[PDB]
Parts: C-alpha cells; sequence; structure tokens
C-alpha cells in the first residue's frame, strides 16, 4: 500500500517520465517477489 | 418588485435588505440579500440583487447597508477582497448551488420544505402523496 | 523627506507589497531610494525585499543580534501562524506555480487553477471522504484560510483561483530547506 | 501479424484522436470546435451541451475542456486555444463520410503516369538521356500541332471535363493539411530545449545558446515547410494560375461537377494560400522570441532545485498521520513574508 501511494504520487512531477518509472520500478519488483514464491502466508495474501 | 415597493408605500430610490442566522455549538453562518432600485422604472429587468453567505462575525445587516449606502455595488463586491468569512454572489443559480454544497443535502430538499410550509389541508393520502412528497 | 517617497513607503506597509504591473508609479519610487527606505523602516525591525526579476517590492521582519527570534513574536505582525495542512497546499501551489512559470515567455499573464485539479492530489494524502460536497467544502475552506495571507485569490465565477507571485519568495530554496530538515526531525521520532 | 494488433491497442489508448472519436459526447464537441476555428469556448460549449440533454452542465463542461487540454487534442498558449493536427485529422475523417471524390478515375491515372516520367528524368544525370527526352517531347508536339493545323482540335466531353473539374478540386485542396503540423512540430522542440536546459542548469549553455545568432527550433517538417513557401513567393506563377483558375470557373459544367462551397474554395486558392503561409512564420518568430526570453530571465537552476526540495518534502509527507487533528494543525516551520501592518488603533484622533 505505501508502493502504491508513492506511485501514486509520483505521476504529478514532470520530468519525462523518470521519477514515475522510478516508483513503478518498486511495485513491480514487489509483486516479482510476492510470485516467486507462492507458498507462504505473506505472498498468499497479496494476491490471494 | 411587491415586497421591495410595499404593495405603494416607497417610490423611486429605494432598498431593502433581509438575513437570517443559523448557529450550532460553535459556529454560526448568515444567509442574506440586499436588493435596490436606482429610481421611478419599477420594472422587472431594474431591480438589483445581491447575495451574500458569511460566517465571519463582523458581518451584520447594517454593516451591508452601510457599504451599499457608500459605495451601492462595487463597496459590496469589495468586502471580499478585505476579509476571509464572506462570500457574494449577484446570481441566485451559483448561491444556491453553493448552500446546498454546504449543508449536504439533495437538490429538492428546500423545495420540499417550501411546499410544507403554506399547505392549507390534509388531503387524502394519493393526493397528499401525488402532489407534496413527490 | 519627499513625497513620492512617503506615499510609497505607507502604500506598501498597509498592503504588505507593491507589484509593478499594478502600481509602476509607486514601484520605480521605492526601488530607486532603497537606502532612504532601508533607513525610515529601520527603527521599526522591518526591511525591504526585492525581486527585479518579476517586478516585486515586499515587507520582512528585519534579523536582529538574536540567535532565535522566531518573527512572529514581533508586535506588528498580525497573521497566525501556518500549520502542516497549509504547508502542504502551499507546496503543492508552489509545484503549480512551477509549472507555469517554466512554459512562459515574454507577455503578461497570470497563474489560473481549477479547484478539480487541486483536489485528487490533497485526496492523495488527507485521503477521501465519502460525499463530494464534503471534499469541496474542505478545499473551499483551506484556499479561504490562504487567502488571507495574500497568497492565492477569491473563487472566480468559474471556478478558479489566481496564484500570486509572493509565494515564490515564501517557498524559496532556503526557506524549503529549513521545513524539511524540520519535518524530517518531526517524523523520525 | 501480432505487433499490428498491439499497434492498434496502443494507438487506442494513447492518440488523441481516436479518444475524440470513441468519446461519449463526440459529435457535438466536434461540432462546436469546428464551428469555433472558422472562457468564450467554455460558454459556447456549455450552451451547445444545454439543449442537447436527452440521452451541473457547467461543471462538465470545464472538466472536459480540461481534460482535452491534458490529452493535447487542444492547446493552451497563455490564455488562449489553439488547434492541433489530431482535431483536423477527426474532422478530416468525419466530414469524409458524407461525399469523397473518387480517385480510381481515368485523370489521375494519366497525372501519375505523367508526373513519374518527369521524376525519372529528373533523376537521371546523363546528357544524352537528356537530349534525347528533349527530342522525342519536342517532335511529339510538332506532330499534334501539325494535326491541330488541320482543324481537329480536341475538347473534353461533359464527362471529362466533371471528372477533370473534380480531380483538380482534389489534388488543389490538398495543399493546406499539414500546417498545424509545421506548429506542433516547433512546439515539442520548444519543450525539449527547456527540459534540457533545466535539468543541465549550466551556464555555459545558457551563453553559448544566447550568443551565437543561428535559429534554433530546427525540424524535419520546418524545412519541407521553408521550401514549400519559398516556391509559393514566385508570383510570376501565381498570377498564371489565378488566371487559369478564374477561366476554368466560367465553364458550363461547373454546376454539374461542384457546388457553391467547393467553388468558393477554388476562386480565393491563392489568396488564402499566402495569407495562411504567412501566419506561421509569426509563430516560429515568437516561439524562437519566448525561448530566447526564458533563457536570458536566468532562473533555471532556481527551477531544479525548488523542484528536487518539493519532491523531497513530498517523500517525506507521506510518513505522517493525516487523520488526527491534533497533528493536522501543529504549526510549522515558516517565515512571515509580505509582513501587512496593523492599523494603528488612532481610528479617529
Amino acid at each position: 500500500q505505501h508502493a502504491q501511494r508513492q506511485l501514486n504520487s509520483a505521476r504529478f512531477i514532470d520530468d519525462e517520465g523518470e521519477s514515475h518509472y522510478k516508483a513503478l520500478q518498486a511495485l513491480v519488483g514487489l509483486l516479482k517477489d510476492a510470485c516467486e514464491h507462492s507458498r507462504n502466508q505473506g505472498a498468499k495474501a497479496l494476491l490471494d | 418588485v411587491s415586497y421591495v415597493r410595499g404593495v405603494i408605500a416607497r417610490q423611486g430610490k429605494t432598498v431593502t435588505a433581509i438575513a437570517a442566522t443559523l448557529e450550532r455549538d460553535g459556529a454560526q453562518v448568515r444567509l442574506g440579500a440586499v436588493l435596490w432600485f436606482e429610481g421611478t422604472s419599477s420594472s422587472a429587468s431594474d431591480l438589483k440583487k445581491l447575495w451574500l453567505l458569511s460566517e465571519s462575525p463582523e458581518q451584520t445587516l447594517e454593516h451591508w447597508l452601510s457599504q451599499h449606502h457608500a459605495g451601492g455595488m462595487r463597496a459590496l463586491r469589495q468586502m471580499e477582497k478585505d476579509g476571509m468569512g464572506i462570500w457574494p454572489y449577484p446570481s441566485k443559480k451559483a448561491f444556491l448551488a453553493r448552500l446546498r454544497d454546504y449543508f449536504e443535502v439533495g437538490e429538492n430538499a428546500f423545495t420540499l420544505l417550501n411546499r410544507a410550509a403554506g399547505l392549507k389541508q390534509l388531503n387524502s393520502i394519493d393526493e397528499i402523496f401525488r402532489e407534496l412528497v413527490l | 523627506t519627499p513625497q513620492r517617497v512617503r506615499e510609497a513607503v505607507q502604500e506598501m506597509l498597509k498592503y504588505g507589497l507593491l507589484e509593478e504591473s499594478h502600481k509602476p508609479n509607486l514601484y520605480r519610487s521605492a526601488l530607486t531610494n532603497i537606502e532612504v527606505v532601508d533607513r525610515i523602516l529601520e527603527p521599526l525591525d522591518l526591511a525591504m525585499g526585492v525581486d527585479e526579476v518579476r517586478g516585486l517590492v515586499f515587507v520582512t521582519v528585519r534579523q536582529g543580534e538574536v540567535a532565535e527570534q522566531d518573527d512572529w513574536s514581533h508586535p506588528l505582525v498580525r497573521r497566525q501562524r501556518l500549520n502542516l495542512e497549509q504547508s502542504l497546499l502551499i507546496a503543492i501551489l508552489r509545484q503549480h506555480f512551477i509549472a507555469y512559470e517554466q512554459e512562459s515567455g515574454t507577455g503578461a499573464s497570470q497563474a489560473l487553477v481549477a479547484v478539480d485539479e487541486l483536489i485528487p492530489q490533497l485526496q492523495v494524502y488527507l485521503g477521501e471522504l465519502g460525499s463530494e460536497a464534503k471534499e469541496r467544502n474542505r478545499i473551499i475552506t483551506l484556499l479561504d484560510q490562504l487567502k488571507g495571507h495574500g497568497l492565492v485569490s477569491a473563487l472566480d465565477a468559474h471556478d478558479r483561483v489566481i496564484i500570486r507571485p509572493i509565494i515564490t519568495h515564501l517557498a524559496n530554496p532556503e526557506n524549503l530547506q529549513a521545513l524539511v530538515v524540520w519535518l524530517r526531525e518531526q517524523v523520525e521520532g | 501479424a501480432q505487433q499490428r494488433s498491439e499497434r492498434y491497442v496502443s494507438a487506442r489508448s494513447q492518440h488523441p484522436a481516436w479518444l475524440l472519436l470513441a468519446s461519449r459526447r463526440a459529435p457535438l464537441v466536434l461540432g462546436c470546435l469546428r464551428t469555433l476555428f472558422e472562457e468564450d469556448a467554455l460558454q459556447a460549449l456549455s450552451e451547445m451541451l444545454a439543449a442537447y440533454a436527452s440521452q451541473a452542465t457547467h461543471l462538465q463542461a470545464g472538466r472536459e475542456l480540461r481534460e482535452w487540454i491534458k490529452r493535447r487534442l487542444v492547446v493552451e498558449r497563455e490564455g488562449r486555444i489553439y488547434a492541433t493536427d489530431a482535431l483536423e485529422s477527426a474532422i478530416q475523417f468525419v466530414d469524409s463520410l458524407d461525399s469523397r471524390i473518387m480517385t480510381s478515375t481515368a485523370s489521375r491515372l494519366s497525372v501519375v503516369q505523367r508526373e513519374i516520367e518527369n521524376l525519372e528524368t529528373g533523376l537521371n544525370p546523363s546528357p544524352t538521356g537528356r537530349i534525347a527526352s528533349l527530342r522525342r517531347r519536342i517532335q511529339d508536339l510538332e506532330h499534334e500541332l501539325a494535326r491541330v493545323e488541320a482543324g481537329h482540335v480536341d475538347v473534353l466531353d461533359e464527362a471529362q471535363a466533371i471528372e477533370g473539374m473534380r480531380e483538380v478540386y482534389n489534388l488543389a485542396t490538398s495543399l493546406r493539411a499539414d500546417f498545424r503540423r509545421v506548429e506542433d512540430s516547433w512546439r515539442e522542440a520548444d519543450r525539449a530545449l527547456r527540459h534540457s536546459i533545466i535539468s543541465e542548469h549550466r551556464g555555459e549553455i545558457v551563453d553559448r545558446l544566447l550568443d551565437g545568432q543561428d535559429a534554433l527550433l530546427n525540424t524535419p517538417e520546418g524545412r519541407v515547410f521553408e521550401s514549400f513557401q519559398q516556391q509559393l513567393r514566385q508570383s510570376a506563377e501565381l498570377e498564371v494560375m489565378r488566371e487559369r483558375l478564374r477561366t476554368i470557373l466560367r465553364h458550363p459544367a461547373v454546376p454539374k461537377a461542384l457546388n457553391r462551397p467547393q467553388q468558393r474554395e477554388l476562386r480565393w486558392l491563392a489568396l488564402r494560400l499566402v495569407r495562411e503561409s504567412q501566419a506561421v512564420l509569426q509563430a516560429r518568430a515568437r516561439s524562437e522570441r519566448d525561448v530566447r526570453g526564458f533563457m536570458k530571465t536566468g532562473l533555471a537552476a532556481e527551477h531544479h532545485r525548488v523542484g528536487q526540495l518539493l519532491n523531497d518534502f513530498f517523500n517525506l509527507a507521506l510518513s505522517v498521520d493525516w487523520q488526527r487533528q491534533s497533528e493536522r494543525r501543529k504549526p510549522a516551520c515558516l517565515p512571515p513574508v509580505g509582513v501587512a501592518i496593523t492599523g494603528v488603533p488612532a481610528i479617529e484622533r
């Protein structure tokens, strides 16, 4: 949720998309980490 | 026009003002209106109107009258640049929109309140529901 | 003391600032008499700040020989202090003013912002209320509070506000740095 | 084949013209905008949206106008609204659904053949081929002259005349297609230059750019437009073209080929072309003047560092509790600026 709030807040900067890309990268990394190990309570709490 | 001219008791240049105050625990709101006639041209298009919504305790009826007496219309619209809790509207549509936004009500609450404020006789149930509530 | 200098000083003290685009004669009179105006304002513990690029002359609290004064206990300052909510709204308005000032050339214009643009960016931080009327009331109240400091104007018939250039001297990099340091201290413990 | 679908989906999501066409209120918006370019925009949009309820107007009018400004369908410079190329593409697509002039004709085929011959002979450097081609064309013209001297003047039939008139109109009306495209090309170059200046801000770059007199904002479309408008200025042929158009428009077959608006458009072609071409160089000059003024102001470094500080503050602001009234009203750290002195309480003294 904190990463999602950062992604929402980073869309108002005029940097030709650099800050938006950096904000999206962390969220995609979190999703990748959750999907990598799909047999844990923490990971299943995200995508299930 | 009839209320302004007292249908005639007042002819020519004249001023009329009305106000109403609502209070709660720790706040206050005032709704007011100022109408005037420049001369003897009694017509619908010659009546000049302004509506006021205020929260500051310094905004009274006599203050509005003094401002009108000193500057007419410009002095009334000048109060928005010298204070904070005052909102003048030279338009009843925007004034009513702001009023309905202030008290979080629908678009028909005040119409219903007006209908049930002078209803003469309690008629049949179908007539009452088909003429007043809806 | 020349009449024009006195008139300009009195007007600036009354309103707090002089803009070239509205009062050019007084601005020119007060711009060419920096030493005289400074000598006049010295006994009152006040100073004059200049900005020739934007055509602006404002009044600030003179920095005395004390480490801390808070600049708000001066007897002649009547406004209240600024809290976190107003600081957040000021930061949003400063970002909008940066955007406006970047894409502008020669000529005179004004920075106009609609409330509907301001609502979601503030929803991001403050949160969300149920109805739309609640959020409209919140934004209108905050903007009314900010009007008292001379940073914005009253709402137009088309639901827009004007951002005053004085904000560029309220959120200059020094004040922003100090605010960021203070807020970082507040957050971490 | 697979990539084409992805490209179509991207165009559907991003391109302003398709978004405008797929919008809910597309017809009325298109009509109002087309009428305009022929506050006030907001007022007229609200007026048109009023008597079309069917299917709070002033709020949604402004919301949709700002939505289109964000999507870059229309551009806002200082307080005015200007059209772009996407709007004209949408208009051209929409208004061609009623009447479209055929291009699978014999006249178009003859034009294509002559143009191909001209290009092929123009790309050939050898002098012998040029001499042979010139001799052949001269001989053919002499043969036609000999035939005509015997009393064999050829005149187009009514159907051929109508076909030729419609094809000439279709070809001539296409010279105005890309006038907004050049300006759109210059605006993005302006934006890119300003961003590069801010992100760099190095004073050496600004000083070097200011010192040189060579014009900035160079784009591929600009050179094509310059080449076009240079040849547009040779009035020795514009006068002949205008006279020939006037001669053509006085023919019995004109009413059956073109209606009144098309005849008007063909009547004032040269004047309108010159007038509209002269209105683009002024836009370019204004853009360059504004860029030079922005560079001379010298506030780019301040913009950069204030942006950095605002980003830091906004990142920090996510870690506080905004749900408590106690924290929302805690005093902050900002000095008093523009102090307005208290009115002396003498009042009446």
